[PDB]
């Protein structure tokens, strides 16, 4: 429904520039992408009306540049909204003096209601006042000035939900500027819980990932994807599905990403550091190289993706043999679609080996609507999901996309949708002839009151007691001789469309006699 | 003509409240307040807060020569403090209380401070007691500020941050005579009343009350 990346060019400011780009991976339109200074998560932050210019090195993202030099009020914390169906959706980061007097060690820390955590600095540029800490720009606590530690540490046990946001470090007669800082994550329900009341559990996200509080899916470190994060992702690839590439030729060092608010921020997998300048001891490569290689029967381990099993064993760690999965790929959709307007049964279908079943396959409305199987067939390969919509109307034109999401990657497709309304002519027939046993009649029906092009037209006719009708129409006048003697008849044009829904009502009519 | 209350002790005086202290090249005595329970009594209050009627947001020339009711909350003054602390060597003693009903105290062997001119700089030894193991004062001293006085030992203007006036080193760990902070408030609050070794530096305190009484006794 919505894919916004935050990309941070260097969250420490020096003498040169830095950069904001926040990326969203949409299609017709573009959603505006807001880019504000983060006002909530650390008062006091001095107001200046940010430019945000739009970029132009990927189809849609918005982009906030200040020049170097003028990296002035750019200390604090910053926002993107991206949006959905009346569904938001931002992330957080922050900007700060490379100087300052402090370095936060990270930017942010995901942790789980009621553990321990040791939210640190390093100590870099020591005066002879005192160490201070401050949270959403409130006062805590401090540090008596001869007794200033090396690594200045903050322990909060069993760490609750409302105690969290970001994190200040500064030496105590400053601004609240040249401080430094860090973004701390509690999630509602301890790791692996998930639900609204934390009795649910969540996919089991390995390489790092997240699982969302809500959800119980998984938001993937960058070059990663699946529900369960296992994807090996392409070579300076990230994202949702993996589909976007790092500009630099060296690839991500010096990308600081930024993701939805359950994960938070964190480099390219392949890039240990504060500014992922630093390649990655070996036998270590997930995102900021948290990951330790396993490999079983020692196969080569890669900074980027993992283990390099030999051909025919797959698996996090070599772990497995079987066949090698392959990720699904949406098949036998078209480009285009056009469909008249009522009940509505959609039809997703996807190959790969992982196979979907219909949990993993869903449609999202242009508003940005999830929607799921109401039924699913299946065959020997691919799977098939239908949906259904009460009625589609002419406002619902747009663009729709597949989403299958399978345990070794995901995949999206779309279709453009131009739902047409059905005719209905405009004015009643008029009669031409009368008499003891017949009429004639001009069919009207060339003012029509939708659109499309006409396939059928059919007569409709009753006397005043029952219904009947009939007659498949091919000439604009019409005589119906077999009649009565003396009734009053009612006729009523009835025009028709492109398959599905192409009945659609009539309305005109007269009435006669003998 | 007595000039404290350990002297209002020795003269056979053993229950606590009013009485008026006259001071030597004093002329014009101050009514204070003599603790004669504590340990061995004969205790002379310089400073007492229990519920924040009284604000310690003030000035030098306020801070001179004390403010504040002996009966209630108070300030003896420093030109009378240092000019009690002349006469003789004097010990002095703090004690606190926190919101969850939980006493505690640090005493000091030694305490002096120098003049007007010396800025009633401080100078503690000794330092006793169960609120923490080290001196949430700073002993060896710098100078004495208040609101219209940058005189500690910080580049800031410490006066002006924690609210009142008081020991300031480059913002020592402590402030009795900061920020009264009610029930609820009293957790997370910075230019509260504060005592790093015993409660933590976000408290602000219920019932602090310095004191002092000659060592010989």
């Amino acid at each position: 429904a919505m894919d916004l990346i935050l990309i941070n060019s260097l969250p420490l400011v020096s003498d040169a520039e830095t950069s904001l780009t926040c990326i969203a991976s949409g299609w017709r339109p573009h959603e505006p992408i807001t880019i504000g200074r983060d006002f909530e998560a650390l008062m006091n932050q001095h107001q200046d009306p940010l430019e945000v210019t739009q970029d132009v090195t990927r189809e849609w993202a918005k982009k906030v540049v200040w020049k170097r030099e003028k990296a002035s009020k750019i200390n604090g914390a910053y926002f993107c909204e991206g949006r959905v169906r009346g569904e938001a959706i931002r992330i957080r980061t922050m900007k700060m003096r490379q100087q300052a007097s402090f370095l936060p060690a990270t930017l942010t820390m995901t942790v789980d209601k009621g553990d321990n955590v040791n939210i640190s600095f390093k100590k870099v540029l020591i005066k002879e006042e005192d160490a201070v800490i401050y949270k959403n720009g409130s006062f805590i606590h401090s540090v008596p000035r001869h007794e200033v530690p090396d690594i200045l540490e903050v322990h909060l046990p069993h760490a609750q939900p409302q105690d969290a946001g970001v994190y200040s470090a500064r030496y105590i007669g400053g601004n609240l500027f040249t401080s430094a800082f860090t973004r701390l994550i509690v999630r509602r329900c301890e790791a692996q819980k998930w639900g609204p009341e934390c009795n649910h559990l969540c996919t089991a996200c390995m390489n790092n990932g997240v699982c969302h509080e809500d959800t119980g899916e998984c938001i993937c470190p960058p070059g990663f994807m699946g529900r369960t994060c296992e994807k090996a992702c392409e070579l300076h690839t990230f994202g949702r599905t993996c589909k976007e590439r790092c500009s630099g030729q060296e690839g991500c060092k010096s990308y600081v990403f930024c993701l939805p608010d359950p994960y938070g921020c964190s480099c390219a997998t392949g890039w240990k550091g504060l500014q992922c300048n630093e390649a990655c001891h070996p036998g270590f490569y997930g995102p900021d190289c948290k990951l330790r290689c396993s490999c079983n029967n020692g196969e080569m381990c890669d900074r980027f993706q993992g283990c390099l099993c030999s051909p025919g064993w797959q698996g996090l760690q070599c772990e497995r043999e079987g066949i090698p999965r392959m990720t699904p790929k949406i098949v036998d959709l078209p480009d285009h679609i056009e469909v008249n307007s009522g009940k509505f049964n959609p039809i997703c279908k996807a190959s790969g080996w992982p196979l979907p079943t219909n949990e993993e396959m869903t449609l999202v409305k242009p508003d940005g609507t999830v929607l799921h199987p109401k039924d699913f067939n299946h065959t020997d390969h691919f799977s098939v999901a239908i949906f259904t919509i009460h009625r589609i109307l002419p406002p619902d034109s747009g663009v729709w996309v597949c989403s299958v999401n399978t345990v070794a990657g995901m995949v999206e497709k779309p279709f453009n949708i131009s739902v047409k309304v059905l005719p209905k002519p405009l004015n009643a027939p008029n009669v031409i002839d009368t008499g003891h046993n017949f009429a004639v009649i001009n069919i009207s029906s060339e003012p029509y009151f939708g659109d499309g092009p006409i396939k059928s037209k059919k007569l409709l006719y009753k006397p005043v007691n029952h219904y009947e009708a009939w007659q498949h129409i091919q000439v604009t006048n019409e005589i119906v001789t077999l009649n009565y003697l003396e009734p009053r008849t009612e006729y009523e044009l009835c025009v028709q469309l492109v398959r599905r829904g192409e009945g659609g009502e009539g309305h005109p009519g007269p009435v006669r006699r003998f | 003509p007595f000039r404290d209350c350990a002297d209002v002790y020795q003269a056979g005086f053993n229950k606590s409240g009013i009485y008026t202290i006259y001071i030597n090249n004093m002329p014009e005595p101050k009514k204070v307040f003599c603790n004669m329970d504590v340990n061995g009594g004969g205790w002379t209050v310089i400073q007492h807060r229990e519920d924040g009627s009284l604000d310690f947001q003030r000035g030098w020339k306020e801070y001179k020569m004390g403010f504040g009711n002996p009966s209630g909350e108070y300030w003896l003054g420093n030109e009378f403090i240092f000019a009690i602390t002349s006469q003789r060597q004097y010990m002095l003693r703090i004690e606190l209380m926190d919101w969850e009903g939980n006493r505690a105290y640090s005493q000091y062997d030694r305490f002096h401070i120098g003049n007007e001119k010396q800025n009633y700089r401080l100078y503690l030894k000794g330092h006793t007691g169960t609120a923490g193991k080290q001196s949430s004062l700073i002993l060896h001293g710098a100078d004495f500020s208040t609101k219209d006085a940058d005189n500690d030992n910080c580049m800031c203007k410490c006066a002006l941050m924690l609210t009142g006036g008081w020991w300031f080193d480059a913002c020592g760990p402590s402030n009795l005579n900061g920020m009264f902070y009610t029930a609820g408030q009293n957790h997370g609050k910075l230019n509260g009343i504060k005592w790093h070794y015993f409660k933590g530096p976000s408290y602000s305190l219920r019932s602090t009350t310095m004191m002092i009484r000659p060592l010989d006794f």
